[PDB]
Order: C-alpha cells, then structure tokens, then sequence
RNA sequence: GUGGAAAGGCGGGCAGAGGCGGUUU
C-alpha cells in the first residue's frame, strides 16, 4: 500500500530485488475553512477546501524526455510564465506559484519488452498490468468529459499512449495529453 | 491576450496584534509543518474586494461614465427579497450572505469590482486579475521563534454584566503586535488600456484597509495592517520568452500606501506607461 | 461529529491457520457474528460486567447517538457524538478481548471533526489516522490530533493498555463526569491550557530546555502539586531507555478533558 | 459634588512596604539627609569596587557610612526631624507623598459598619434566603475570618455556609474615593513615637484635596438585587439613592465623636475638647479600628484590649478633618 | 526526587548545608551542564526553604534580572550587583544563603560577554524561584 | 441592506492616567496581580477592548436612566421596559439588558433593523442571529508615546507595586495583597475611528460617542477604580475626517478639527456646531 | 490550450465586583 519509493528504491523495484518504503511523506493534504461573508450584515457561511502543504525543503518536480531544442524554446519558456500564474487549482489566493530550477536525473533502468508509464496515458491497446484513474477536467470554463486514463506506474509493452483532440465547441481544439514515457521493467512469471 | 505581470512586494506590519482564526480557545491559523501564523491570500483578497464593494456602492451614480456596467446596479443588497439579481449592487447569493458578482464576461469586463478581482457567472466567466500570495513571516521575524520568543499571545477577554458586574472570561490567540509578514500582489496585464485604473483600485483598497482592521475582532483593536513596499517590477511581455532582465523596476524604499497615489502614480510610472 | 473506523489486525494470518474448511467455516463465522450481531448489544449498554470501568465523559445513556454505517468480518465505520464515539472505542476493544482470548485485538482511529464537513473527507481523515496507528505497533489506538517532535522515538498513537492506565492515573484527579471539572478545579480552565503551552515548550526542542521548573511553578503558584507529580521532575527511567517523557503522552488525556469542559 | 479637602490636626503617617536602614541615612546637621545610593555608588566608582559592598554587605557598627562620602568630595527626599534608627517610611509616588484613597476609603467603612449594628431587625434580614446581632456572635464566636460573617449579615449576603459575602451585593461599591494630591517635601517629617520607634508622618497644617464622589446610577439598578442589613436600614427611611450621602457623613460624626468621648475616659487632654471628624491608619488604636466600643467582650477577647496607647510629640497619631 | 524533597521538607537545614556548600565551591560560568544546571537549583531551592526566604524580600533583585532581559534581548549588571548586596544587608538571616549563590555568579558575570552568559545565568535564576514556590 | 461608505472620523490623542490605573491579566517572580503588558515590548498598554467595554457599559446606564426622553429621538427602544433581564431567564422578555453572554446580561439588539434604530448599537454594533450588525467604531489598543518609551530606557519606573490590606474587624489580623499599577501620569496613544456610514445621523453618532468619554473621564478605566484607581484624562491630540476622495488621490487634503487644549466637555458643550462646521460642508 | 472560474473564519463580548501595611505586646 505505499504509493512512492525513491531513486536508490525505484531501481531495485525494477529489477525484482528487495527494497524499503520512506518513511515520511514530503506533504500533507489539509483541509483549510474559509468563509463567505455578507457586505452590508456580515453572516458567516463557511466552506471546506483541500490544499497540499509542503515542507521546508520539499516541493514537486517533473521529468522531460526529449531533444534540447524543444525543451528551449517550449517547455522553459512555460515554466517561467506558470511560475507567476498558477499550475491547477485557486491560484488567485496564491495557491499554483512556485519558483523554476532546472536539473539533471538519471534512472538506471532494465532492457525488456515490458515498461512502466510515469504518466498518464490514454493507451492504444490493452495494458499489462493497471491502475484506472478516470478523470476528466475543466478547458475556459467548458467542462471536459471523464475519460479513462491509466495511472502512473502501470505497465504496458509497447504502447505510445495517444493525444485526443476533443472538439468541445471551443475557438481552438482542445488537446488532451495521454502519451506514455516508458522505463524498462521485469515482470514475474 | 497577454503583455506582463506587474508585482508589487512589500512588508504587511501588524502594528497591533492580529486575529484570523481556524477553529488557548480560539487559535489563529497555524502552518500544519512548522506551527507558525500567516496571512492567506484569501482573507487578504477578500478584504480588499470587500473594502472596494463598499466604496464603489457609494459611487455608483458616479461611475456610470467611466464604468459602464454600474448602471444597471441601485445601491443596496438583494436581501429584503430573496430573489437574485435585480437592481441591487449586492446581488449573487453564495450561500447565506450577498456579494457583488457580475453574472457575464460581458458585464464583468466594465465593472471596477470584477474586471479585478473577478466574476463566476453562468454560462460565461470572469478569471481575476491579481494574485493575492499568502504572507508568512520576515525571515528576520522566524529566529525570534527558533530563538524561542512568542510569535503568539494569549488575549484573555471577559464579559461584565451591567448590573451585577458578573464576570465572564473567554481566551482569543493573537498574533503577537510589531510581527512582519511579507505580501505579494501579482496584477495580470490582459489589457493594456484597463491597467492604470486597475493599480490605483487595488491601491485604493489598500488605504481602505490601514484605516481598517484585517481580520478578527478589530472593533476592540485587533487588525491595524501597515504596508511597506519594498519594489515594484513590471515583467515584460518579452521578459517570458527571452529571460533577459527587462524587468522596468519602480523603486519604493519609505513609500506609503498614500504616496504611492499621491501624485506619484503619474510621475514614478513614467516607464511602465511608456513601454505598455 | 465523532467518526471512528477500526478493524480486526493480522486476520488474514489467522484465516490461513485453518487445517479443514470446517475450521474455516466456524472461524469465519464467530468473526463475523461479532460485527454483525455483537456490536450493537455493546452501544445498548449490555456486557457492563465483562468490560468494567472505561474512559467515559458522561454516563452512558439508555439510547447512544451512535449511527453504525457498516460494520463488515473485521471492518467498523461508526459517526455519532464525539464524547460517545470516545467511550465506545474502549467499549468496544475491552469486549472484543473477551470474545477473543486475547489473540487479536484492534486498531481504532478516532476523529473530532465539524458537522459541516463532506463525508468524503470525514472518511479519508479516519482512514489516514487508522493505518498510523497500524503501521507502528498495529495494537494501538488513535485518540486526538498531536504535535510531535521528528526525532523518531515519538509516536503519535497509544497502545490500549497505555491510555486506560492514563486515564486511571490522570483523568480522577481533574475531572469530575458530566462536562464537570473536580472540586477545587473549578475556575482552572485556563490552568489547563497552560500545561499544554509547557508542553509545546517539549514539541519544539526536547531533551528539557525550559519544561522542567515551569510545571512547578504554574503548580506552585496555585497551591495545587498533587495534580501531575510526574511532569515536574526529570523521569530517569525515560532516560535510560530512550523513550519519551511522561509530559508527552498527557496530551490525549488533558485534551479530550478540555473539549468536554469546553462548555 | 467633589472636592472634600483635608487639613491634618495631628500627625498622620502610612506604613509603606518599605524601611529605611542607616546606610540610606545620614544627618550632616539636625537636618535628616536621605540619599540615593545608585548616585553615591557610581560616582565613587569612578573614584574606586568589592570593599563598598563589603561593608554594605556588613551592617555592623552607620557611623563608618558617612566618612567615607564627607571627605574625598547628594540629594534625596531629605526628610528633616525638626543612631540605630529605623525610619519607617511614608508611601510616596515619585518620591511625593500622597494619602492612598483606599486607605481612606477603609476609615468610613468601621464608622458605617458601626451605625448599621446599632440602628437594630436582623432576623428580618435573614428572613430571606439564608439557608443587635452582637450578643449571638459572642457565643458563634466561642488572618482570621471573624469579619467574615458580621459583614456578610450587614453588607452583603449571598447563599455550603448559610452566608459567604458575594461581592456583587455590597453597597460600598457606589462610594469611589480617589487618591489625594501629594502634599509636598515640606509638609513631610520624622518623628519619635513613645509608648505610653522612628516614623516619618504628616506634621499637622497642611491641605490636600481628596475627591469623593457617589454613584447614583449603580443603586437605581441595584434596588432589588442588595441584601445588607445596611440597606434595610436604609431604604427603610426611603430615597435610598438620595439617602445614602447623608448616612455616610452622619455615621462619619457620630463614630468617631463617641470614640473621642470613650478616649476622654494634660496638655493631650487640651488636644480632645479643642468639619466632619475622621481617624486614619496606623495611629487610630484597635478601639478606633472595631467594634469593640459597642462591645461577653472580656470573655471573647481573652481567647481571640485597652492596654497599650500610643502618642508622639504630645499629640495623639490621627485626626483628619474633611468638609 | 524533585517530588520526595517536598515530603520530607513538610536541624534538618544542616543535612542539606553540605549540599549548598558543595554548589558554593563551584563558581565558575557555565561549569555545568544543562541537566546538571537544573539539578543544583533543587538542592538551591530546597536549601533555601528549610531557613525559609520569601520571594518578596528577593522581589527588587528579581526585578533587575527582568528589566535587564529586555534589555539584553536585542536593547549594567554591577547595578544589579549592588542592589544584590544591599538587599542582603538588612536581614533580621538566610539571604547570606542567597548571597553567596549570587555573588560568584555575578562576580564572574561582572567581566563577561553579555548576550550568551547573562541569558544561560537567567535560566538557572528561574529554576531557583520556580523550584522554591513548588515546596512553598 | 444599503451599507454606504462617506469617509472616516479619526480621533487620535493621549490617555493620561492622573492616578495610576490597572487593568491586569490572570514571568516567574512577579506580583501576584500584575498589568497587562505587550509581549513584544514589555510595557503596559490599555488594550481596544477594555477602552470600548467601559464605554459601551457607561454608555447603556445613560440610557437607562433616561428611556423617557431618548425614546422620543430614536425608535425601537419602545420595546422594552427599564431594567436587566436577570430574574426572568429569557433571552427577549421586554427589558432592556436582553442577552446574555454566559452569565451576565449585556443589551444587544437581536435584529439588524432594530439596531440600525437604537443609539447604542448603531455606534457598538449588535450580532443577533441572522442579523450581525457591525460596528461603527474602532478603537485601537493603546500604548505608551514616544516620550514614556524614551523614560524606559532611562531607567524611570513605569509600573509599581501597590500593596493593601484588608483588616479583619473583630480580631484586627490583616491580610496583605499587592497589586501592580502604571506610575500615574503616564501617557497612552490612543485612537478612535468612527465609520460614517449614514450622512443622515452621523452628527448623533459623534455626540453620542463623546458623551460616553465624559462619562469615563467621572468614572474609573479597569481595575478597582473605587478605591482611585481610575481617574483617566483624554488628552487630544488631532481630530480628522477623511473623505471618501482622500483614499482615491492620497493627498493630505482631509478636514481637520483643532482640538487642542481642548476637553471632551468641550467638545460637546462648548463648541459642537463651531468645530464640526466644516465636516457638514463636504458631506 | 490547467477538476476550473467566483467566495474576509466572521459579527457582538470592561479581567471585573469586595479589602484602612497595622495590629500587639
Ligand atoms: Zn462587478
Ligand atoms: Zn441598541
């Protein structure tokens, strides 16, 4: 039942060998009132909101497998701009803002024809082993329907995932990512 | 449609002891890690668009000329009738109370209230302009509690009957007073002509709060939020794509909230109003 | 609202013990009459004598505001009266050590939330807190929220022996039943959030920088020193074996005392 | 209406929390000098050490204090008498002297409390609510509480005893009285007390203005909520709100004028035959401090007297007339 | 014990005269640890109740540590000195106890850095007073 | 329904205290009664609850004694009668001491139109249910000026150690106690904010405000004010109305009223429709 | 072409009523 395991655990998962779960999770997620209030004869009517606290030094990074070229001109111009608004969620209270580093990671990861997806996918066919995570979303305030994703960690051989274009009545097509990014894996027997 | 971020970052100074409160037996809200106060975005937000609901529901005869859409709205709220929006300037109902939301895109983009702070509606959307960051304490103020000072106090406030003097205690946590915290406002540049109208509300605002209370009991003396602003940057829309510093920067050392409208928006400005 | 969700611990080891599938038929089947027949009789007050003397805030009434959700094998999700959902998780363990004979017992999360609160998030709090108090000793229950230091040797969670002895050592010298503080105690509702103010003092660095004399003197300055002998004096049996002082697990007793006294 | 200044006939002091040692202390001339030490210190600091401690520290033999700060060469209170004395000193806010308005405010309550016990009656004011009443307290009687249930029968009863003088019923909280002005550096001076001790008190001529007031709103609302034997006694003539003034300075006059009668029973016996007549603290003796002149008594006092009285310079120590 | 002083407490000051003078003997800054720090102030207190001083007549001392823990505190003790010796002067008996306490502490105080000696001097001036209110 | 916004009226000055006040909370060694003190500073404030309780309090037994001719100005207190609600527990039986508060009952307004009428909780705000009223009123904590700070650090006393006794009438033993005091004549900034929310009757708001400070300047602030300690003294300082376009433009063009030397009886009798006369030409 | 857009944990609440640092030898 544990969710995450780090680098010197995640290689070892890999290849069928034992392993350890952390032990403290670098977040929580805290349930925060807030209140509506009446302008002229201030009744207080509250609601619930979720949020993720992080720790001192902790926070939240994501991966990018591809040339440099497009990394340069697409994805660190975003983060730069996504650093001043927000990344999902009420960012007009401040919740999304974050500060941008760039860095460089290396997973030691087996050859075979199995691989597990550290993303979301949408898959082309049917998958190995799997998590369904169905979600859907929200696109200029048009709400997109529940499409059934697979979760990250689940393994397929050889599935690109693929990129749905919803119409959904919109200026522009609305793209929904699901490609997979694929690490080698070992199964069992 | 985007051209720049103007930030605004200063220091909030709770120049008497603050109150906000979650719910010792009132505790003020805490981080859930360190254990340390703040100040959310939200009640911060939420005061300076309540502040400015009531400013603008006293001039709504005039700002017709300027803002288009304040001639459908007659000062008052919609509670005497429980019945939505119809005449009255207070007229979206969330849940129990009465608030001014402009019901369209259309609407909103002409009201003083909403084209900043924002619009739910139905069937069209009002994003807001500004970020209001939460506001954690100075890194100056935070080794006062690793040195082990009281960064919260303890108000013990009783209740005394007229005729008996019957007395009857009750504790409220408080932030202790001449803490600092330090804010950010992030105004989203979507239209280049609505900007400078759009800085001076939200300064507006901002000097309607030094003279209020933010948050808790504050008729007894609780709130009395101070601004300092420690700079002003602009944050081209050409500053996103190449990375260079282009950042026009305001310079605010000993500035007020007051002096930053007094005459001075006009003159330091001279540069942003220059570049667009 | 009081929730409370617990279930039966290393039970699939005691399923797999089972030589014919007539052992599996009667060991599943006692299991579950618990649950399903046995856990309604213990909100009604009955088996008082099996069970004894438990951490109680009022007497127990003839009809409980207790609203049993469900109730699987080893499984339990109960909402109702926090000071009710309280008592009925002792209720509940001290009764199952008898119908058992001791071989299993329960892990039992309790939470204390607002009315106004989503059921999806009373649910995924209970669930967050029962397998805390699973993973660490897996015999242990989860009473209240708790601010703990990091260092590791601090657990949030009392096992089911630890907080009945807390309970017949703390709670008879403080409190007298029925949201009712003890004779003389009266007027010292601000004397016991001091004592959790001083215990703060230990959450933030241990190894007793200030917590120490302060007990005293607050005791001292009321007259009052039979209350906590134990949290004024440095416990060198707490030294010895590196686990914490008893002015840290007094949290769960003064705490629960304190929302019961609130008014 | 306010303004009820006083003149001194005699010499008044208030005890303090303080005392003076001789270190503090010493005459140059007739003239009593009262230093500071923190100016005689440091500025002997820079003139040099452990050795002025050490004989601080002492306290034996003073006469050696002295020298030292004469030669090799401050100001103070300097409180004329006009060694191994003890000064026991006058309560001063800033180095001024001034009447505490609570000590003033506890003169009138013995007077008050004296005329409420004679007007009597009482079982009237127990018959309600209690789950000439000196002649049973000899026998409820047979740091000490003994006030405790004769005040509560006469000035406030509430209802695990039958009476336990809740604070809220008391009609004593309408009287405020406020501190006087300081009197002066001039009008202060120390005096011997001999026993028929050193103090400094309150020579006789001078005039500060304490300023009394009364309260009517408080018992407007508080008609029905007092249970005193002293509201009996005074809503019993009726205007009590109105009725409460003139009860004040009649039990005023007519307490300490039967005690200066009683004192009555040479040159100190000119001082009694020669405004409203008042006795403060630390002069008035245990008579002018209880009940004991209406007070069986000799029984009661043996197990819980009129044998010492004090004087200085040939007057008695307290007698303060107001207006 | 901390707790089985005050059952015993309820000619006995001599049997803890020893434990005083071996404190006295000690009067370097900061030349015992933070357990140990707080183990000499319950053979202080308990000392300094069996020839029983009361806090008040100590009250003006304590007064100038207090004003002083501003002061320190992001804002001398020869004032504090001087008031130390001469509120020991006038007796009667046990404030010599208290004096020969003090008077190491402040004498090596006297010269020293003032924003670490004088804030670790007044957690041990704390325990004293705390401890002694706790037997009485 | 309807809150509008005209400006604000900020009354700022010096609480002095003529005989040393206490107001005091429930440090190691200290005296058993000590004073409320800033956390940050050490030194003894007046807090904004303890100036606008005693001014609200004062501010109702002036009602009460006179219901026959402030009914007449201001509807709704015709729906009671003169008195306090204790005897008969009900939270709205026609007196006007309505609510309780745990023990102790405190006139409220249950209803947000009957406290837009009554003269004590258009001023001090009401919170009913469903009603919440807020108040026109700010008054800030209180602490010491710039020149009773520098008196700190020069080592004058700020506070004392008052010591009484209570003698035993029969067997004369006494029973000590001290309690902490602020050295009299020490001085206190304080601040007082009323929010003009109707240009209607804000002219009664602000008389009404300043005869409950004349009724504070007779009585005590906190504390065993029976026994003199009491006897506080509004010192003003500067008196200023800011208009609604002041928070617009910022510049320092906002009515001002003299007040100096000036007292809170003066304020009122001397020179009411004189001071304020300019305030009514911008509104 | 973001499970999004909009939403002050808030309104009202005196740490207060009583008390001669002076008795007595
Ligand atoms: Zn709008
Ligand atoms: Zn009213």
């Amino acid at each position: 039942k544990a969710k995450y395991l780090d680098l010197k655990n995640f290689e070892l998962a890999l290849r069928l060998r034992p392993f350890t779960i952390p032990e403290e999770i670098p977040y929580a997620r805290v349930d925060v009132p807030r209140v509506v209030l009446d302008r002229v004869t201030q009744d207080s009517s509250i609601y619930f909101w979720e949020e993720i606290r992080f720790r001192e030094k902790s926070g939240v990074y994501f991966l990018y497998s591809g040339p440099r070229e497009v990394f340069d001109g697409y994805i660190a111009p975003a983060m730069r701009f996504l650093g001043d608004t927000g990344i999902g969620g009420k960012s007009t209270w401040g919740a999304g803002l974050f500060e941008v580093e760039f860095h460089e990671m290396k997973i030691d990861a087996p050859g075979s024809e199995y691989s597990v997806t550290l993303s979301n996918a949408l898959p082309t066919k049917t998958p190995v082993l799997w998590r369904l995570l169905r979600k859907g979303g929200w696109s200029f305030g048009r709400r997109k329907p529940r499409m059934t994703f697979i979760a990250e960690g689940s393994i397929v051989k050889n599935d690109p995932g693929g990129m749905e274009r919803l119409e959904l009545g919109l200026s522009h097509e609305v793209y929904v990512y699901g490609l997979t990014f694929p690490l080698g894996v070992e199964l069992p027997e | 449609r985007f051209y720049g971020k103007i930030v605004i970052k200063g220091k909030i100074k709770a120049v008497t002891g603050l109150h906000i409160g979650s719910q010792i037996d009132n505790p003020v809200i805490k981080d859930p890690h360190t254990g340390l106060p703040y100040i959310p975005g939200s009640s911060l937000k939420g005061r300076l668009r309540s502040l400015f609901e009531i400013l603008v529901n006293s001039r709504l005869g005039e700002w017709r000329e300027k803002y288009p859409s304040l001639a459908n709205y007659s000062p008052g709220s919609c509670r005497p009738d429980n019945q939505e929006n119809c005449g009255k300037f207070f007229n979206r109902k969330i849940n129990r109370g009465w608030i001014h939301v402009c019901p369209d895109y259309e609407t909103a983009l002409a009201c003083p209230v909403c084209r900043l702070f924002g619009a739910s509606g139905k069937e069209s959307n009002f994003p807001s302009r500004i970020i209001v960051r939460d506001a954690f304490l100075t890194k100056e103020w935070e080794e006062k509690w690793r040195a082990g000072e009281a960064i919260t106090e303890a108000k013990i406030e009783v209740g005394i009957d007229r005729v008996t003097s019957q007395a009857n205690p009750r504790t409220n946590e408080r932030v202790v007073a001449g803490a600092e915290f330090e804010f950010e406002i992030i105004y989203n540049v979507e239209n280049t002509t609505h900007w400078r109208d759009d800085i001076k509300n939200l300064l507006t605002a901002m000097a309607l709060l030094e003279d209020s209370y933010l948050g808790g009991s504050g008729s007894r003396g609780y709130g009395k939020v101070k601004f300092i602003f420690d700079s002003f940057e602009f944050r081209p829309l050409d500053y996103y794509r190449t990375g260079k510093d282009e950042d026009i920067v305001s310079i605010d050392a000993r500035e007020k909230s007051v002096s930053d409208i007094l005459s001075g928006f006009d003159s330091l400005f001279s540069e942003v109003e220059g570049k667009l | 609202l009081g929730v409370m969700k617990g279930d039966v611990d290393r039970l699939g080891e005691f399923f797999s013990s089972m030589d014919s599938p007539s052992k599996l038929a009667t060991a599943s089947r006692f299991m579950d009459y618990f649950f399903k027949g046995y856990i309604g009789a213990i909100i009604e007050g009955k088996f008082g004598y099996i069970i004894g003397d438990v951490p109680s805030l009022r007497d127990w009434p003839e009809e409980p505001d207790i609203v049993v959700v469900y109730a699987g094998g080893d499984d339990f999700f109960i909402v109702g009266a926090w000071d009710q959902i309280f008592e009925l998780a002792f209720r509940v363990r001290r009764a199952f050590n008898a119908y058992t004979g001791g071989k299993l017992t329960l892990s039992v999360g309790l939470g204390y939330f607002d009315e106004r609160t989503p059921i999806y998030r009373m649910a995924d709090v209970v669930s967050e807190r029962l397998d805390t108090a699973k993973d660490e000793g897996r015999n242990r229950v989860f009473v209240v929220g708790r601010s703990r230091p990091l260092d590791g040797k601090h657990k949030l969670s009392y096992e089911w022996n630890h907080y009945e002895e807390l309970w017949r050592t703390y709670a008879p010298r403080i409190y007298a039943g029925n949201g009712r503080l003890k004779g003389k105690l009266e007027s010292k509702k601000g004397l016991l959030w001091k004592l959790l103010e001083i215990r703060e003092l230990y959450v933030r660095d241990p190894n007793d920088v200030r917590w120490a004399y302060l007990t005293a003197y607050l005791l001292g300055r009321h007259g009052l020193s039979d209350l906590f002998p134990e949290l004024v004096g440095i416990d060198t049996k707490a030294v010895e074996r590196k686990e914490p002082q008893p002015v840290y697990w007094v949290d769960g007793v003064l705490k629960i005392v304190l929302m019961a006294v609130r008014r | 209406m306010t303004e009820r200044t006083l003149k001194v006939l005699s010499p008044l002091h208030i005890g303090t929390g303080n005392e003076l040692t001789p270190v503090d202390i010493y005459p140059r001339e007739n003239i009593i000098h009262v230093l500071d030490t923190e100016r005689l210190v440091n500025d002997l600091m820079n003139l040099g050490e452990l050795n002025e401690i050490l004989a601080l520290l002492k306290n034996p033999p003073a006469y050696i204090w002295k020298g030292y700060i004469e030669e090799f060469h401050p100001s103070d209170y300097s409180i004329y008498t006009l060694k191994s004395m003890q000064i026991k000193e006058f309560i001063k806010l800033n180095g001024r002297p001034y009447i505490p308005g609570s000590s003033l405010k506890g003169a009138i309550r013995t007077a008050v409390l004296y005329k409420a016990l004679k007007e009597c009656r009482a079982v009237m004011r127990v018959v309600s609510k209690v789950n000439d009443v000196l002649d049973y307290y000899m026998s409820f009687l047979s740091r000490k509480r003994a006030d405790d249930l004769l005040e509560a029968i006469v000035f406030g009863m509430e209802p695990r005893s039958k009476i336990r003088y809740e604070p809220k019923r008391d009609p004593m909280k309408a009287l405020i009285v406020r501190d006087s002005k300081p009197v002066g550096r001039k009008h202060l001076a120390v005096y011997h007390v001999e026993v028929i001790i050193w103090v400094e008190a309150i020579e006789p001529g001078a005039a500060t203005d304490v300023e009394i007031h009364v309260d009517t709103e408080a018992l407007r609302l508080n008609a029905d909520y007092f249970n005193g034997l002293l509201w009996e006694c005074l809503k019993e003539r009726g205007e009590p709100g109105e009725v409460f003034e003139d009860f004040l300075w009649e039990a005023v006059d007519e307490f300490y004028t039967a005690v200066m009668k009683y004192e009555t029973i040479s040159q100190v016996r000119s001082f009694y035959a020669s405004g409203h007549v008042l006795r403060l603290g630390w002069g008035s003796g245990w008579l002018a401090m209880t009940i004991g002149l209406l007070l069986k008594w000799e029984n009661v006092r043996k197990k819980l007297f009129p044998k010492t009285r004090r004087l200085a310079d040939g007057m008695p120590m307290g007698w303060v007339v107001l207006e | 014990v901390v707790g089985i002083k005050k059952m015993l407490e309820g000619q006995w000051e001599a049997i803890q005269p020893y434990f005083d003078n071996v404190v006295r003997e000690a009067k370097n800054f900061l030349e015992w640890s933070p357990n140990k720090r707080l183990a000499n102030a319950v053979t202080v207190a308990a000392y300094l109740t069996s020839q029983g001083l009361k806090t008040n007549q100590v009250r003006k001392i304590l007064d100038m540590a207090r004003t002083t823990e501003l002061k320190v505190k992001r804002g001398k003790d020869d004032l504090v000195k001087m008031r130390y010796l001469l509120a020991y002067t006038v007796g009667k008996y046990s404030l010599d106890a208290f004096h020969r306490i003090l008077d190491p502490m402040l004498e090596v105080l006297m010269g020293s850095p003032k924003k670490e000696n004088f804030e670790k001097f007044y957690d041990f001036l704390q325990a004293v007073v705390a401890y002694h209110k706790f037997f009485g």
